[PDB]
């Protein structure tokens, strides 16, 4: 489900200011990552990264493909490929108290400036 | 003998664009009679100053093809360029490489007429007012600014992908474009990194004038996301110095002329 800057920044709310990102940040970092597909499904040398946020089976789901994942999120992999956010959000969250936001590679290079235009300009 | 008026009178504005009517090339040549073998068109009302090679990165997207001659022979005409098509058709099935394929274009149509602007256009993105001129700029152009695909409003403003067009100059200063980005993304970005390592900026039509409709479409078999885009993209400086046109290396397996266009087979070898 190819969603928007605005949805998603509305569906995102609770994430906002954790470990110190912003909403414009996250548009930003999600856009780059995922282009807003809830059901993105992207390889990456042997492993798959999940939905919106991109979350990685190797260490954060459990995937039917590799089952030794620490699955350290504790949730299937699939239930980021669905519309309901919450858990991603909440796998997020995790990655962000870990790993921290560089696990989002898209964030240094092209999320470091010019946030204002991230901004959902709609109520 | 008359130059061509800065702006030209044949303009239409705001046209329709669709895609369901299924083309004929037959039908669009003939619709199109002063375009010459090779997809070569140049007024002969006024000179034109704007020589323009519209360079196009290809691999099986024939369909995509057939409706943008369809609607931009008809545009370029109006918008008085002396302009030639160029389809660089990547050779084998391993990973695309969409800049590599323009430096290629670049290259190739050089051999056959003194160009001195280049617009490098996605097979699949169509102009919807003619006033969004296929031409050089003081600036870097990027052309596909308002794109239905993105709701009619550009995604990012350090987006230069789509449809973008770079004097001979402006090109050449930059080393051209990355021959390193296998598989989609950030290529363009890159690219856009360059020009401002080089001192350039983006210029731009209008969010109006400049919106455009990409024929809708998934993502290609061999150009899945490149992984390493965004470590990449973060060395532009450094790797434009040695990666780009003077690194480029090729080798072209045939050229065919048709009457609406000038296509082109190369092989651009592998990632490594
Ligand atoms: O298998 C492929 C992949 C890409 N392209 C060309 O590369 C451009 C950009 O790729 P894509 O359409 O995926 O770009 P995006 O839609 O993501 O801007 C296309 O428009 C085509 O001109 C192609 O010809 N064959
Ligand atoms: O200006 C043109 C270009 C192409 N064609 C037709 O379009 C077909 C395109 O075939 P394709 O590119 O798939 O063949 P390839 O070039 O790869 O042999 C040709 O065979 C022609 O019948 C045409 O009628 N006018
Ligand atoms: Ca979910
Ligand atoms: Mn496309």
């Amino acid at each position: 489900t190819e969603l928007t800057k605005c949805k998603v920044s509305h569906a995102i709310k609770d994430i906002d200011g954790y470990q110190g990102i912003s909403l414009l940040e996250w548009a930003c970092v999600l856009f780059h990552t995922s282009g807003y597909d809830t059901q993105a499904v992207v390889n990456d040398n042997g492993s798959t990264e999940y939905g919106l946020f991109q979350i990685s089976d190797r260490f954060w789901c459990k995937s039917s493909e590799f089952p030794e994942s620490e699955n350290i999120c504790g949730i299937s992999c699939d239930k980021l490929l669905d519309d309901e956010l919450d858990d991603d959000i909440a796998c997020a969250k995790k990655i962000l108290a870990i790993k921290g936001i560089d696990y989002w590679k898209a964030y240094k290079p092209m999320c470091s400036e010019k946030l204002e235009q991230w901004r959902c300009e709609k109520p | 003998l008359t130059a061509c008026p800065e702006e030209s009178p044949l303009l239409v504005g705001p046209m329709l664009i669709e895609f369901n009517i299924p083309v004929d090339l037959k039908l669009v040549e003939q619709q199109n009679p002063k375009v010459k073998l090779g997809g070569r068109y140049t007024p002969m009302d006024c000179i034109s100053p704007h020589k323009v090679a519209i360079i196009i990165p290809f691999r099986n997207r024939q369909e995509h093809l057939k409706y943008w001659l369809y609607y931009l022979h008809p545009i370029l005409q109006r918008q008085q360029l002396d302009y030639g098509i160029y389809v660089i058709n990547q050779a084998g099935e391993s990973m695309f490489n969409r800049a590599k394929l323009l430096n290629v274009g670049f290259k190739e149509a050089l051999k056959d007429y003194d160009y001195n602007c280049f617009v490098f256009s996605d097979v699949d993105l169509i102009p919807m007012n003619d006033h969004n001129t296929y031409r050089c700029f003081s600036q870097p152009r990027h052309i596909s600014v308002a794109m239905d695909k993105f709701g009619f409003s550009l995604p990012y403003v350090q987006y230069f992908g789509g449809v973008s067009a770079l004097s001979k100059q402006q090109f050449l200063s930059i080393n051209g474009f990355p021959n390193n980005y296998w598989g989609w993304g950030g290529e363009d970005d890159d690219i856009y990194n360059r020009l401002a390592f080089r001192g350039m900026s983006v210029s731009r039509p209008n969010a109006v004038i400049g919106k455009c409709r990409m024929i809708r479409h998934s993502r290609d078999k061999k150009n899945e996301p490149n992984p390493q885009r965004f470590d990449r993209i973060a060395h532009t400086k450094e790797t434009m110095l040695s990666d780009g046109l003077n690194s480029l290396t090729y080798m072209v397996l045939e050229v065919q002329r048709y009457p609406l266009y000038t296509k082109i087979t190369v092989d651009i070898g592998t990632p490594s």
